[PDB]
């Protein structure tokens, strides 16, 4: 059976590292159940996919920039003088099989990891998460994205084709030679000499599959560490308040909940990346210092930097027989983003003064200032983002190559500025909008004629009544309120049976009488307890 | 940690729509099933070379 | 928020009896001699780990017709001796047969 | 279970004891 | 003005997180004092440098055999053509400022990780700090040896010269291909192909630098987790229990050893690897196919897998028209002794009989069978790591080396035998050596002389005396005893001051009274702890 083997190994765990109140701990710590608070998981979930596909990856791949001629089996490619990573690349791709379904996961869920991050990162800024104890976690955060996409960068470059070459020679060579004083010295001691060198490809092979995933996982473990041990933040509702938790035990409703999300997480990336063509690294060619393409587009995590190199005028300096080029600017310019972003908590503690113990979060229309903010800031980074692909919205969209950067120009002062003034007033009609239900109670959408000849609508007052008909207006306590009388159940229950053939009448009713005797006691519950308190 | 509320699922016993709702989630599983052992087929027999 | 009184002076008093009754504080001598070595240890430590990949990018290693040259200041055109014939060749293909061709 | 104004009567010689008493 | 800066950063981090009473926890932990205690860290202070060193040694290597031609700066190996790895190790120690002492360094932490590994190993074996509930400790330390034994066996490898060559087409090909079922489609599935191939070393690479080092340091973990945990053994002694732990406390004392120590290793370890040659690349050449020298040897962490290969007798099969070649009795062999290795606890715990929650360790002396069995062992390993170098020692010291593998041969069954009896002799020896002492008393070395002309040798009891003087016998506890009258105190110091010049008189008899009282004062607190404990 099994009612001996489990019992005999509880006994055997349990006489040698008595951890049995330390575990059920574990299995008592309570969850808040959000749609909101599963974005920070799928971000967790890529980057194990990461790993799993990373190691496959390192069984069949060599670094090296000594040119060799192909002499494969891909026809188009046949005599070209190339690279061994180049060449190996290729070989993953059409002699390994099942090769380039593992590397289009690889970089789809690449691709995931920073998107799910940012909207992550949006989350987390809306809602006022990072306000104290917790503004230690924000900045541990600022560098894992930061540290997570650089670790994107250096890892397209890998192939070394023409697109990822050109970029390298574009983003990190000529930037590199332009910053003054310590400028030629550290591109020199970077590639070991002029450009192209011979140790390049090497030495980002070793950093990418050793370094940065090391200081990446480092700093996930302290990340999770402190979300473990600090408790989770909920919203304003029934029953909450700022010293406790409400929601569920991590067993056995939580754990099953995590598994199936990863499952599917797991599930929509396999799906993607074979149905979905990535990086045909064949169409492109070995890199070539004298040929270039019409795209040259960095991955979208990357196209904001190129788009402010885009769009920057062409101003430099010439003091005393030196020179400061223009590339100057962006260096400086992404550099304060960095560092604008990395301390806000600070920068908004000193704005305000509010320096309190915060654990309840607050709806994006409660705080108009910080919405606006975060729109604005919003708009700049997709204008940016829109601005890098240009040269391709010209050709499809008939717009004049010339035009584009100036409307990127004149957009990137004009645009969150409306921006800021629009999102300002939205949040404050938001707010307006919740104030009227509080007063007069939910519109059904009723319209009925009186005796005389008045047209009156019909509200469902969400509270007690005077003795003239009108409700007692209630407080705000910056929790939702409903808008439609069909969430309150106002109507439907439909005829219990299969979708073709009903049920016996005697069934309909039992299951009918248990589910309204059930949703009582959950309210009832809620109400004792936010009444005893 | 509290635990204010805790009800099952099924109270009334004996009732279809249990049995119909219990065949719902296995089709699921069935269908899992079934693709992996798609999977391992088309994985062993495809022509899977370049033309 | 904060932990009990009892917990709070425990560690505080802890931490403060194992700092006093080591006695350092009064012995400058050998504080601050220890801050002298471990400063000295950590430069010349750091300055070997760093020191190895740092290359200057001033100096003469390219062979041209007035003297060697630094390597940002010459090309593929610049003259090895006075009077050398540089032709323009163009590239078609063929990579194992005279790629290039006046 | 001292009180919040026993716990300022105690030097730093008992408060120790106390730490260490409480881990064992 | 510290004070104020302190107070200001300490309440920052208790009002946030609040860790005052699982840090004051931490601080208050005890530790035994036992030098013998300190030989598992030393292995943790070489991994410790082998991944600094394996990060400075990641900048400048290029895994890959596109042969090349040299054209360097080593003149004697001028126009060789050789692999990309070979130049890219040969530029590592003669065009960068420092590598050659950086590898230099790797490789001397790689013996001493391998070496602190296995003087750990032997101490947790003899004191029997395995039993319980201490047996999954003792497997996963099992599994950190095999993987730190094919791990530095990977490394010296990625060089691709005339050595790492000659032993990998020895041992991971030529071994490979004579397993009985699966002895070429596993060839042909780790090579690629054919042995030599164009994927083994970016392939070694990726698996010496992420892969195992990731799977040891997460076992090393789970290892200290289970140690810190577990509440490290004691050995008996006065005021020790199965209950208890006796030693210092985390902070300030032990923390500042640690430090010491590590500084220690550190300095040993750079001191070492600049005053001593290892591994000179130069003086070989690359790897080729039909180019051999006589040397031939692994590193001394893989050299009784070698040795085993040169004595054991060519005994083939050949059923049906197939091969059962010579090299797979090692194969079988090899993984014979892994097996015997981790589940020891298990087998013992059968033999014995005895599974009682042992907290308390045991003198080797006292254990003479499990003393014997570990000797007995330790001469077979000897014996096969000596036999490896038969061609050396057959060259330096004038013997046949047709003699030396027969002298192998023959001692790999007899001289265990041996060891066996002479380690179980020798133990009962010295436990009888502690019955004579608990009975008569410490030998003074000082003979009397009687008025009657009989000689006797004085004695120091050590408990309490019988009225006609003779001791009153005492019982053993497990205990060390002293055998010297030096080591009770027979002996003051010379006198305080300087070693050229004296302190004035009032000075030392005040020291000397200061250290006497202290003496007094832990000698009586053990005693009164010692009383309480059993009443
Ligand atoms: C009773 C009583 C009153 C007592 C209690 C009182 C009490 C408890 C209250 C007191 C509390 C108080 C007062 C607290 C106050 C605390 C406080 C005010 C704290 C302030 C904290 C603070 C200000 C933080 C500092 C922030 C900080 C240090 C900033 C970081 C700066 C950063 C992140 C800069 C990084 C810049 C950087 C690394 C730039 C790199 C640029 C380079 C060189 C890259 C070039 C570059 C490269 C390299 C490419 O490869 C590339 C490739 C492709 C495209 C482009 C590029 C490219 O641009
Ligand atoms: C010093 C050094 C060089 C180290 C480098 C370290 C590094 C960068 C790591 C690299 C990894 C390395 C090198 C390891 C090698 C390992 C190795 C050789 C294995 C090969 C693997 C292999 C052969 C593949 C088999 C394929 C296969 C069958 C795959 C199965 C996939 C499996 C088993 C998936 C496991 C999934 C998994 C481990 C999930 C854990 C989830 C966790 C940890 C979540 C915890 C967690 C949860 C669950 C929350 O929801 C949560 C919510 C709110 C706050 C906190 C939390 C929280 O903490
Ligand atoms: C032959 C071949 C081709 C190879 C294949 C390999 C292979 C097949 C292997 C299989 C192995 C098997 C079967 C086992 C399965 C194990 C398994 C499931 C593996 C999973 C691995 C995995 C999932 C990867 C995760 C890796 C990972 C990121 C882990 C993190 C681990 C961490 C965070 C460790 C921290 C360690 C650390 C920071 C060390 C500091 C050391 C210091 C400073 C010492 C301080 C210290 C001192 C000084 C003391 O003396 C001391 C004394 C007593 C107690 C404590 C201490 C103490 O703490
Ligand atoms: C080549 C090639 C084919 C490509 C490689 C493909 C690849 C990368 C493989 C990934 C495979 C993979 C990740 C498998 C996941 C398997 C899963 C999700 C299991 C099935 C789900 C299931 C049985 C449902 C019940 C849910 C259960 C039992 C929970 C499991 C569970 C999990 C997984 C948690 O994350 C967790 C986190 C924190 C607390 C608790 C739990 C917990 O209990
Ligand atoms: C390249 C090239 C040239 C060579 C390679 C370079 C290389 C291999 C580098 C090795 C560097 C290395 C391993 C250096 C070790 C340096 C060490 C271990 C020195 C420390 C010595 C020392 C003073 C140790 C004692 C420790 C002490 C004094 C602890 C004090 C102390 C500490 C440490 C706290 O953190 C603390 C935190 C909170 C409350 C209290 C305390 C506290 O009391
Ligand atoms: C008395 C001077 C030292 C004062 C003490 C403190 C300063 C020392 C700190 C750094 C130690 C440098 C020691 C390295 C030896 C040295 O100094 O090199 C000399 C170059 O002249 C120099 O004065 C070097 C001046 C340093 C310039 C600083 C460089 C600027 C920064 C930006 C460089 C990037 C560093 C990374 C940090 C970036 C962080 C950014 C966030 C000769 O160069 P060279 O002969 O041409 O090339 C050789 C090869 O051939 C041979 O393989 C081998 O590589 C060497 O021998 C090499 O020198
Ligand atoms: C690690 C210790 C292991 C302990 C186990 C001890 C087991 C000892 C077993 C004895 C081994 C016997 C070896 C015999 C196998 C054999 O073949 O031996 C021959 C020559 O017999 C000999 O010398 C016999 C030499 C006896 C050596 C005794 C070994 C005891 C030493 C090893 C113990 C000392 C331990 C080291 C001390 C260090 C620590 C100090 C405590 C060489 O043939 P070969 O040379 O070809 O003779 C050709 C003609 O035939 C042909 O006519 C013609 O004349 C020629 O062609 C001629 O060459
Ligand atoms: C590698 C990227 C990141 C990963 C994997 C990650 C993961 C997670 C996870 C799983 C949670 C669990 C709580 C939740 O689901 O919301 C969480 C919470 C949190 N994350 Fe992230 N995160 C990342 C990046 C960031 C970023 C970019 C920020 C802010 C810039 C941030 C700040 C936080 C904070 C403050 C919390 C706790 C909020 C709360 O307690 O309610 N994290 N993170
Ligand atoms: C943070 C998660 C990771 C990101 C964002 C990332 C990024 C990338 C990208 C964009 C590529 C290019 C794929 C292609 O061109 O088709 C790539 C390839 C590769 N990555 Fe990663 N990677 C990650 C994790 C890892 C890890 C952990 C390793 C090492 C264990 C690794 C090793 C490799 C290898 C060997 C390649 C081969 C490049 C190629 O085939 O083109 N990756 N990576
Ligand atoms: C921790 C256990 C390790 C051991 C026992 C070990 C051992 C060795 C040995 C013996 C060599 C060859 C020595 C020679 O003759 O030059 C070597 C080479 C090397 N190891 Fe490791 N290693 C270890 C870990 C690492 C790690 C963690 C890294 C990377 C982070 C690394 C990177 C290298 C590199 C790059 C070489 C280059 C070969 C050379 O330059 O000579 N090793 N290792
Ligand atoms: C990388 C290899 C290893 C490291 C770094 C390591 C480290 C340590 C350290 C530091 C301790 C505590 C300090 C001490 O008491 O000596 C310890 C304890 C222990 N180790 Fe190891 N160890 C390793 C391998 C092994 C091996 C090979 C075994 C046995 C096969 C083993 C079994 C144990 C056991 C049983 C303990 C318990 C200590 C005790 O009870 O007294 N370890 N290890
Ligand atoms: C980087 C900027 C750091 C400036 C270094 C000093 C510049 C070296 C000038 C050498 C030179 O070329 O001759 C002058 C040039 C021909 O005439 C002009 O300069 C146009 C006049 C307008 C300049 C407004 C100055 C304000 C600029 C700051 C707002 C930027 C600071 C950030």
């Amino acid at each position: 059976d099994f009612a001996k083997l489990a019992a005999a190994q509880g006994d055997a765990i349990d006489s040698r590292y008595h951890p049995s109140a330390a575990v059920r701990r574990q299995l008592n710590k309570v969850f808040p159940t959000h749609w909101s608070f599963l974005l920070g998981e799928i971000a967790l979930y890529s980057f194990i996919i990461l790993l799993l596909t990373g190691v496959w990856l390192t069984l069949f791949f060599d670094p090296s920039m000594a040119h060799v001629t192909y002499d494969g089996v891909y026809q188009p490619l046949r005599g070209v003088q190339m690279s061994r990573a180049y060449e190996t690349a290729l070989d993953i791709s059409f002699e390994v099989r099942g090769g380039l379904f593992v590397r289009q996961v690889h970089h789809w869920a690449a691709l995931m990891f920073a998107a799910s991050i940012m909207v992550h990162l949006a989350r987390i800024f809306f809602t006022g998460a990072f306000r104290r104890p917790r503004e230690a976690n924000w900045v541990i955060g600022s560098l894992l994205l930061i540290l997570a996409m650089f670790e994107g960068f250096f890892g397209y470059s890998l192939p070394d084709d023409l697109l990822s070459g050109t970029g390298i020679r574009a983003a990190l060579s000529g930037i590199t030679m332009g910053i003054p004083v310590i400028g030629t010295w550290m591109h020199w001691a970077l590639f070991g000499g002029d450009f192209p060198g011979e140790i390049l490809i090497p030495r980002l092979y070793a950093l990418h599959i050793l370094l940065i995933p090391g200081i990446i996982l480092a700093l996930i473990g302290a990340h999770l560490a402190l979300v473990w041990f600090q408790k989770h933040t909920q919203f304003p509702g029934p029953g909450r308040t700022e010293t406790n938790v409400v929601g569920v035990r991590v067993m056995p409703v939580f754990a099953v909940k995590s598994g199936a999300f990863f499952a599917m997480i797991t599930g929509v990336l396999g799906l993607m990346g074979g149905l979905l063509t990535i990086n045909p690294i064949w169409n492109l060619g070995p890199y070539k210092p004298s040929q270039v393409s019409a795209g040259s587009q960095p991955d979208f995590y990357m196209m904001w930097t190129d788009g402010l190199i885009r769009l920057w005028p062409a101003w430099e300096f010439y003091p005393f027989g030196h020179t400061i080029p223009q590339g100057v600017w962006v260096a400086v310019g992404m550099g304060l983003v960095f560092a604008l972003l990395i301390a806000y908590p600070f920068i908004e503690k000193k704005v305000t003064g509010d320096d309190a113990h915060h654990n309840l979060l607050q709806r994006p229309r409660d705080v108009p200032v910080r919405t606006a903010i975060g729109s604005m800031a919003i708009a700049l980074y997709l204008l940016l983002t829109f601005a890098c692909m240009n040269d391709i919205i010209a050709l499809k969209f008939h717009i004049s190559l010339n035009a584009t950067t100036w409307i990127g120009r004149i957009g990137m002062v004009v645009l969150p500025a409306i921006v800021y003034f629009v999102a300002y007033r939205w949040a404050i009609s938001l707010q307006r909008s919740d104030r009227e239900v509080l007063e007069h109670g939910v519109e059904t959408g009723i319209i009925k004629r009186l005796p005389h000849g008045a047209y009156v609508e019909l509200h469902q007052p969400l509270g007690p009544v005077d003795e003239h008909g009108h409700p007692i207006p209630l407080e705000y306590a910056g929790a939702p309120l409903p808008k439609r009388m069909n969430k309150l159940g106002s109507g439907g229950a439909p005829g219990t049976g299969s979708f073709l053939f009903p049920d016996p009448a005697v069934e309909h009713e039992a299951l009918t009488e248990a589910a309204h005797a059930s949703e009582h006691k959950s309210l009832t519950a809620l109400k004792e307890h936010q009444d005893r308190i | 940690v509290e635990t204010i509320f805790k009800e099952p699922r099924w109270p009334v016993p004996g009732t279809k729509a249990e049995k119909r709702t219990e065949r719902l989630v296995a089709y699921w599983l069935m269908l899992g099933g079934l693709s992996g052992l798609a999977l391992l087929l088309v994985f062993l027999f495809w022509p899977w070379e370049y033309q | 928020g904060r932990s009990p009184e009892v917990h709070r002076k425990t560690v505080a008093a802890n931490l403060t009896d194992a700092l006093e009754g080591s006695t350092l504080k009064r012995r400058k001598v050998i504080g601050l001699s220890l801050g002298i070595g471990l400063g000295a240890f950590g430069a010349g430590t750091l300055v070997a780990f760093i020191g190895g990949l740092i290359k200057n990018p001033w100096k003469p290693v390219v062979p041209t017709a007035e003297g060697k040259k630094a390597v940002l200041w010459t090309s593929g055109w610049t003259p090895r001796f006075k009077g050398e014939t540089i032709y323009l060749a163009r590239a078609t293909g063929r990579p194992g047969e005279s790629p290039f061709v006046k | 279970q001292p009180t919040d104004a026993e716990l300022a009567e105690m030097s730093r010689e008992e408060l120790v004891k106390l730490g260490g008493k409480i881990d064992g």
